[PDB]
DNA sequence: AAAAGCAAGCATAAAAGATCTAAACATAAAATCT
DNA sequence: AGATTTTATGTTTAGATCTTTTATGCTTGCTTTT
């Protein structure tokens, strides 16, 4: 699905782009609604992209370190950025989105 | 005496019957066509055959097939993302092995099924998988000691039995011994039983199954994929029949727009019923693609701006100078002393008197109360702290444009 | 509405606006009451007293069934529930259960009964702070108890702090806030001298000092004492009963001069300011083991002198932590004898322990195993009576 | 006296009305109108759905339920095809107690007068072989889980995820209809509990953030009905009381005020309405919370204070109820301490000032209180063992907190901001110029 | 003589809201004060003036605790001068049994805390407002064993505990006295051989 | 130059916080005594 | 055909467990006065 695609990447950017690595919902969810707002598409609300966190958690790609609220559970990559790559298949997007710095 | 009833209900003797209405109800014929798309387009509709799910169901009609020619036993695991047909795609294949054990074109199997969230406790399967075999209830130990009892024991003629076990995560627990049990079970040669374990994670057996489990789970697996942009499509056009009612642009945009989040067949097809619920209160007879709009808006919903423009004046300022001392000091967890004295600096500027902070604690109290803010409880004022939970720039949008 | 302000009003001086507002609000059964109120106030205020005679005249003059409780009483939410039902329905006996808070409001639903009759329920809940503390689903349903139950009834709460402690991340139901201000010292003065003709009638029962009293103990008298009394004590507590409990033994020593024949200020100022330092005191030298003197001396050095100091004084902010064999080295420093170290010198050290003299900072668990830290719980004053009695002067190692 | 008794039918009636009108209902027309479909097309069609009521507490959604209720029961179709079961997530704490009440609620076999049978397994077993027995032909339920945000909270959320499961399913034709007050109550859903969600969502924001529809809605709370509303009231009331709030509702046919006297209230409640005090006084309290249920409290103690003496309502009235709500309530703490306690928190202002908020201590109170005390010229007397009690009279009234060791050297935060400290100090009363001097240094 | 003093004073108590209530500044050593708390009980039993529970501080580590070992020491100990489990021993349960016995009679509910010092701060505070909550209703007095001084009395009692205490000293005989008054009476007697 | 004194650093451990489980407690089915 | 322990069972609360997180303390590595 095209929103799990942009949580991937937007993950994927603040992973490489900082060096500390404690990601919240929160902070991953501010980072993708400025990341699909200068892709000129609909973004989820916060509602509905921790369900969309969790579904890629089924997939092993991330693995969620719960919490006492929604927006502070941890989002931890559990894939290779090598991997998570080919495994998005949509080299065109990644490359726009990890490209994106002044998004972040 | 209620003892009676009670022995009545643990030997099975009486069914669990409910009421029955009053009235009939009504006939199909005065249904208008619309009616007849908006219960066609139900979920607990499932069709007699599945669209979109042939290659799974011949991987599972293939597998339960030859286990049950073979009389020999075993396990696989189907594992998918919510809604993706995985339970109707196994009871479908179910369904058509008892039509063919019918028929005698193949020999004849029991049909065991639970599930780990009907269950309040692992154990209980134990109660409940023997409640399908005698009917009588009884207590889980000796539950297990029967069941032990029939599958370790070679008992001629034993007959096949398939045991469908949805929510295979639920039984886990730390012992991890009801799925022990119900995967070993299998492997004794008197026991023909082969299981079926439905599960959402795609790692679970390595994840947080034992080495001995997953080494018994085997390596015999089934992964159902989300439905893409045209699957979704299909489906919904199939449950509409030859009908028109829908127009396929505005099919073609549920199918779109529900894809990209999820994958869920189940979200098209609620959607698809609301579309049809808004196009019935138009008074018109078909689903334009507006009435699709308007649903996919209301169901994919995002009402945190207008609970942001609904607020009252003086929690507006509350909500405006708890991201100014996040602004302010950087990091995003602030306590309630420094929110009142931004509250008073913008108060200051707006020209409005504020509240006194004991009333400013009633504020914080119902923005947190509606989520809008997380909070601590009230007990311990001025030094409480408060998280934003809305988004800095949904405040800014909220209370300029 | 009437009739119980004005029975409640003599018993209550200075307090017409707050039993107005008790009986606008809760007065009559046959009107609705508000869903909550909450009135509160400092301690001696006079709100357990008021709740419980408005209870009293609300339940003989008219249809209510009244329910006092004490929050602190309430350890769990059962022993509340069974209170409250076994107030709220009268006469159930031994046969009353109740094992939830659903079963509560089963119950008290089955208590509605017609409009004609008319009848009320009231709750009074003290010590309503405690309330936030228990099994938080108590509070949100106690506000909403009318609502719940579909019956006329009103949970008053009493408590000596505001309402914005009581919000939870939940939310709370509205409720109708009232606040006891505690008295000034003008209706201080009237308060204490409202009760003129029992003292007056105690010392008309305790024979020349009786006429001689009976013709000179009369309002102005009494009034120009408390005007004595309050000139001097108000400055240290407006707690009416610490007041009057005072102010009727300063009287017992006030009295004298007119029983015996202004010039009367000098002869109680001299006790009234020996009375003042006694106050909050509700009255109407430690000996010591030898070596439990020494033990204690040297845990006080131990506390107060550092660790570095010990190296300069015995070679030969808060009370500092010391270890067991801290003490037993600057006891066997200070001691300039010693004794053997036997069973009853460590039995001493744990019941000094017992009796707080001393105390268990950390440790605890692990007491002979050298990891505990003790910390010394005395001040200096006893420390110098001991080493008087003892001879060990203790000023020259600080 | 004739008069002195209208005004009584005229108090007990708005109070009645404000406190027990469980059902009336103004706005929400579309909201209520999908809720009334939803009900009524799962009582006839046999549709399973599944609504969620969400909003800020106390906006009307109990009330909406309650109204969309009390306008289907009596048709004599709904109430027939239809039981309704309530469950609220403050009283249900467990799976099991809401499951007991479910079995006595629907009167299964084995409920049996209240008691049910059996263990929380032999419970949940039977009531899904109950509702898997059903279909078409039988009766609908419907499920009603105020504070849906609790149930969410339970043991694997396992009762919502059978509640939604039928709904899923060719069973009975439930209709599970949650109410709570978080809005993101659905992301505290388990993947396949939100699965089986029908996302449809149902908003309550009230309809006066406009402060002409707070001062309208402040108006008809007030306002006398017409006596033929009355009798349409009470017709209604009486249709939903022949088949629950029912035994303790508003019944306005017990009032039955005369025209003039009606004429001359709405003519009072209109003239006082249009002044500017009771317009500032409203403004203010909008301006601090926009929620009926606030209005109500407001309106509920200005009815009160209407005594025979004086029937009418004045904007003098409302301006003083309006006064009694605005004050801080820890500055009228601070005015009832005594001059030490007074003079101990000035001591700790200014050691907080000093120190910049900086944990304090009894020991260092009490020093920077002595400074002042050997040269206050009052307050030479006063032992060490009284300055505690007051300390530890500070501590109990929550003006200072423990940082969360002796009771006299642990230490502590002062709960108080500076101004309200230095509004103490002006509305005190009888304050030594001793201590208004030590205050300003 | 302090034996005559105190059941004198609850004797007082009984022939009349703050809880009547006497410190006994008691010596150090702890373990032989039980005979005289013994001896205070046997005298107000036979007096037929008053019912003796005896809270030990081992009894008592919460609230719960203490109630529980307090109603059923209240309740065992009237069953013990002329079984219910300790989980239903609730003060509700004391107040219907009150009711149902003395009501139509007043004895005392004397509650002797031997080891005062030895408390939990807390749950002493807690039991203190407990039993000034039920005063009228129930009669309850608080003698207490303090082994070291009333300076002690006052700091463990806060302005809010203090504030329902009408507390009465009584002094023990100092333990050098008492070792004194042995050793001349009894090992130098002439009697013994 | 000798031994007491301030940053540094990993480490047992201590709070805690959820979480799961074992035993104590309330309770129902049932042989047993009358 | 009815009362009594007897026993098997379910619930609840106190304790074991997993996990994070935070801290004093144990040791180190300089550091610095006598
Ligand atoms: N390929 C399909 N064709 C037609 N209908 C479908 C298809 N897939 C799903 N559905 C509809 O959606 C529903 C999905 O139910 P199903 O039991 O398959 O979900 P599931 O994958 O088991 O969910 P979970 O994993 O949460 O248990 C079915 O009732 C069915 O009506
Ligand atoms: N206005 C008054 N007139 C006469 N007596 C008063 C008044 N106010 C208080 N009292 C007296 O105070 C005594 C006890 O006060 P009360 O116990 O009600 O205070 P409180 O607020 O309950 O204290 P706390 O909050 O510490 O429990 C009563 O005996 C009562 O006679
Ligand atoms: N739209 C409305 N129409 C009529 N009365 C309303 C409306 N909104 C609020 N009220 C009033 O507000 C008060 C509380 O409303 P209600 O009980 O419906 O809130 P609620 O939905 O229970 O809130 P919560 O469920 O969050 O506690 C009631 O007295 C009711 O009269
Ligand atoms: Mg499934
Ligand atoms: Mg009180
Ligand atoms: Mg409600």
């Amino acid at each position: 699905p095209l929103q799990q695609k942009l949580m991937l990447c937007t993950l994927v950017l603040m992973l490489r782009n900082e060096r500390n690595k404690d990601i919240s919902m929160g902070r991953l969810h501010e980072v993708y609604r400025r990341v699909c707002a200068k892709r000129n598409i609909l973004a989820l609300d916060q509602a509905e992209f921790t369900g969309t966190v969790d579904l890629v958690e089924t997939r092993g790609i991330l693995r969620i370190m719960r919490k006492k609220e929604p927006r502070l559970h941890k989002v931890l990559l559990q894939w290779d950025e090598e991997e998570v790559h080919a495994a998005l298949s949509d080299k065109q997007l990644i490359a726009s989105i990890l490209s994106d710095t002044a998004c972040l | 005496t209620p003892s009676q009833k009670m022995k009545k209900i643990r030997a099975g003797e009486l069914s669990p019957s409910m009421q029955q209405r009053t009235d009939l109800p009504a006939k199909d014929s005065s249904k208008s066509e619309l009616q007849l798309a908006r219960e066609q387009l139900h979920v607990s509709v499932v069709p007699k055959s599945l669209p979109c799910r042939e290659r799974e169901f011949e991987n599972i009609y293939a597998f339960l097939e030859g286990k049950i020619q073979d009389q020999c036993g075993g396990c696989m695991y189907v594992s998918g993302v919510p809604g993706t047909g995985k339970t109707a795609t196994v009871t479908g294949v179910i369904r058509t092995l008892q039509r063919m054990a019918k028929q005698n074109e193949l020999p004849a199997f029991e049909y065991l099924e639970i599930n780990g969230m009907r269950l309040t406790e692992p154990r209980q399967a134990y109660v409940q998988i023997y409640k399908q075999l005698t009917g009588k209830t009884v207590s889980w130990e000796q539950a297990h000691a029967l069941l032990e009892k029939r599958f370790t024991t070679p008992a001629p003629r034993r007959v096949t039995t398939v045991l469908l076990v949805d929510e295979l995560d639920i039984l886990c627990n730390r012992r991890q011994d009801v799925v022990y049990n119900l995967l070993d079970w299998p492997t004794k040669s008197a026991a023909k039983l082969v299981v079926v374990t439905i599960a959402n994670t795609m790692d679970l057996p390595e994840r947080l199954l034992m080495g001995k489990v997953t080494s018994r789970l085997g390596l015999t697996r089934l992964t159902f994929q989300p439905y893409s942009h045209k699957q979704l499509q299909e489906i919904v056009t199939a449950r509409l029949g030859g009908s028109e009612t829908f127009k396929g642009e505005a099919v073609q945009l549920v199918a779109r727009k529900v894809a990209a989040v999820s994958g869920d067949a189940r979200r098209a097809l609620d959607i698809c019923r609301r579309a049809t619920e808004i196009a019935d209160t138009a008074a018109v007879k078909c689903v334009t693609m507006l009435h699709v709009q308007q649903a996919l808006a209301e169901m994919i919903a995002s009402a945190k701006v207008q609970a942001i423009r609904n607020c009252s004046r003086m929690e507006q300022i509350f909500l405006q100078a708890i991201a100014a001392e996040v602004t302010r000091t950087g990091v995003e967890e602030t306590t309630f002393m420094g929110v009142y004295q931004q509250v008073e600096t913008i108060a200051a500027f707006m020209g409005v008197t504020f509240p006194p902070p004991g009333r400013a604690l009633r504020l914080c109290s119902k923005l947190g109360a509606e989520r809008l803010i997380i909070s601590e409880h009230s007990r311990n004022d001025l030094f409480q702290k408060i998280l934003l939970n809305v988004s800095a720039d949904d405040i800014h949008y909220a209370l300029r444009v | 509405m009437e009739a119980i302000c004005s029975s409640l009003e003599p018993l209550f001086p200075c307090r017409e606006a707050a039993i107005e507002t008790l009986g606008e609000l809760i007065g009559d059964s046959s009107e609705t009451y508000p869903s909550a109120i909450y009135l509160f106030g400092h301690s001696g205020t006079g709100k357990t007293a008021l709740t419980r005679a408005f209870l009293k005249e609300c339940g003989k003059r008219q249809n209510v069934r009244t329910a006092h409780l004490n929050a602190i009483e309430c350890y769990t939410t059962k022993i509340m529930l069974e209170i409250l039902l076994d107030s709220l329905a009268p006469d159930q006996g031994d046969a009353l259960k109740v094992d939830n808070m659903l079963d509560f409001v089963e119950q008290l639903r089955r208590q509605a009964a017609t409009r004609v009759e008319d009848q009320g329920f009231l709750i009074a809940v003290d010590n309503a702070e405690r309330l936030r503390d228990m099994d938080a689903n108590v509070l949100p349903v106690l506000l909403r108890l009318q609502e719940l139950t579909n019956l006329n009834l009103c949970v008053i709460l009493l408590s000596q702090l505001p309402f914005e402690k009581f919000y939870n991340k939940t939310g709370l139901s509205e409720i109708v806030c009232l606040h006891l201000a505690q008295y000034n010292k003008a209706e201080t003065q009237r308060i204490l001298g409202s009760d003129f003709q029992q003292v007056r009638n105690q010392l008309l029962e305790q024979k020349k000092r009786l006429e001689i009293c009976q013709e000179a103990v009369t309002e102005d008298f009494y009034n120009n004492y408390l005007n004595l009394f309050l000139s001097v004590f108000y400055k240290a507590c407006r707690d009416v009963p610490e007041l009057q409990l005072t102010a009727r033994k300063c009287l017992s020593t006030y009295l004298e001069p007119v029983l015996d024949g202004s010039r009367l200020w000098r002869h109680i100022a001299g006790p009234l300011r020996s009375a003042l330092t006694q106050i909050y005191m509700r009255i109407e030298s430690l000996e010591l083991p030898y070596y439990a003197k020494f033990l204690l001396i040297a845990a006080f050095l131990a506390s107060h002198n550092a660790a570095k100091q010990d190296k300069r004084l015995f070679v030969k902010l808060g009370p500092k932590s010391f270890s067991i064999d801290r003490l037993l080295a600057i006891f066997y420093a200070i001691l300039e004898e010693k004794v053997g170290l036997t069973c009853n010198l460590l039995s001493q050290i744990s019941t000094l322990v017992h009796l707080n003299l001393l105390s268990f900072v950390s440790g605890e668990q692990n007491i002979m195993e050298g990891s505990a830290r003790l910390q010394c719980t005395i001040g200096l004053e006893f420390v110098l009576q001991i080493g008087k009695v003892v001879g060990f002067n203790v000023r020259q190692y600080l | 006296p004739e008069a002195d008794r209208e005004l009584v039918s005229i108090r007990r009636f708005l109070k009645e009305r404000l406190q027990r009108d469980y059902t009336t209902l103004r706005g929400y027309a579309k909201e209520r109108s999908n809720v009334r479909l939803l009900l009524q097309r799962t009582a006839e069609m046999g549709e399973s759905n599944s609504l969620l009521l969400l909003g800020p507490r106390g906006s009307g959604k109990t009330t909406l339920i309650n109204s969309v209720l009390a306008d289907l029961l009596p048709n004599k179709s709904f109430g027939e095809n239809t039981l309704i079961v309530h469950l609220d997530g403050n009283l249900h704490t467990d799976d099991r107690v809401a499951l007991k009440s479910i079995t006595v609620q629907m009167q299964l076999e084995n409920a049996a007068d209240g008691k049910v049978f059996g263990s929380f397994a032999e419970n949940l077993a039977f009531l899904l072989q109950c509702l898997k027995a059903g279909g078409k032909h039988s009766k609908s339920v419907i499920f009603i889980l105020e504070e849906f945000d609790l149930f969410c909270a339970h043991h694997n959320q396992t009762l919502l995820y059978n509640l939604f499961d039928v709904s899923q399913s060719a069973q009975a034709p439930i209709c599970v209809l949650g109410v709570t007050c978080r809005l993101d109550v659905i992301e505290l859903l388990e993947k396949r509990v939100k699965s089986r969600f029908s996302h449809r969502q149902v908003f309550l924001f009230p309809s006066l953030r406009r402060f002409e529809d707070y001062v309208d809605l402040c108006r008809d709370l007030l306002s006398l009905p017409t006596g033929n509303s009355l009798l349409l009231a009470a017709e209604k009331i009486y249709n939903l009381q022949n088949i629950y709030f029912s035994r303790n509702h508003f019944d306005p046919g017990e009032y039955g005020f005369s025209p003039r006297l009606r004429d001359a209230w709405n003519k009072q409640i209109c003239k006082v309405l249009a002044t500017q005090q009771a317009r500032s006084t409203l403004q203010a309290l909008h301006d601090f919370d926009i929620s009926e249920a606030y209005l109500k409290n407001f309106l509920f103690r200005l009815v009160a204070h209407l005594r025979p003496q004086s029937p009418h309502i004045t904007a003098e009235k409302m301006a003083a109820v309006g006064s009694q709500f605005e004050g801080d309530d820890k500055i009228e703490l601070l005015c009832g301490l005594s001059v030490l306690e007074l003079c101990l928190i000035i001591a700790i202002k200014h050691h907080s000032q000093i120190y910049d908020r900086d944990s304090f201590n009894f020991e260092i109170i009490y020093a920077r209180f002595s400074k002042f005390a050997k040269v206050s010229t009052t307050m030479q007397a006063v032992e060490r063992s009284i300055v505690l009690k007051a300390f530890e009279h500070l501590r109990i009234a929550e003006l200072i907190m423990p940082l969360t060791v002796q009771k006299e050297f642990e230490m502590h935060k002062l709960a108080l901001t500076y101004s309200q400290i230095h509004h103490c100090m002006q509305r005190y009363q009888a304050l030594p110029t001793e201590v208004a001097q030590w205050a300003q240094s | 003589r302090t034996l005559e003093q105190l059941v004198d004073f609850v004797v007082g108590q009984a022939e009349r809201e703050v809880l009547p209530t006497a410190a006994l500044l008691t010596g150090i050593n702890q373990p032989d004060h039980l005979s005289q708390f013994t001896a205070l009980t046997q005298r107000l039993h036979a007096q037929r003036a008053a019912m003796v529970c005896v809270l030990q501080s081992r009894d008592c580590a919460t609230l719960k605790a203490a109630v529980e070992t307090l109603v059923f020491g209240l309740v065992e100990d009237n069953a013990e001068v002329e079984r219910l489990r300790r989980s239903q021993c609730t003060m509700k349960q004391l107040k219907s049994w009150y009711t149902n016995n003395f009501d139509s009679e007043r004895r005392q509910l004397v509650v002797i805390l031997p080891d005062f010092e030895c408390f939990n701060a807390s749950v002493l505070q807690d039991l203190i407002l407990i039993l000034s909550a039920h005063c009228g209703s129930l009669p309850f007095v608080l003698v207490l064993g303090v082994a070291t001084a009333m300076t002690a009395v006052h700091g463990t009692l806060p302005y809010h505990v203090s504030s329902k205490i009408r507390l009465r000293v009584f002094q023990t005989q100092a333990a050098p006295t008492g070792l004194n008054e042995v050793l001349d009476k009894v090992l130098l007697s002439p009697k013994y051989a």
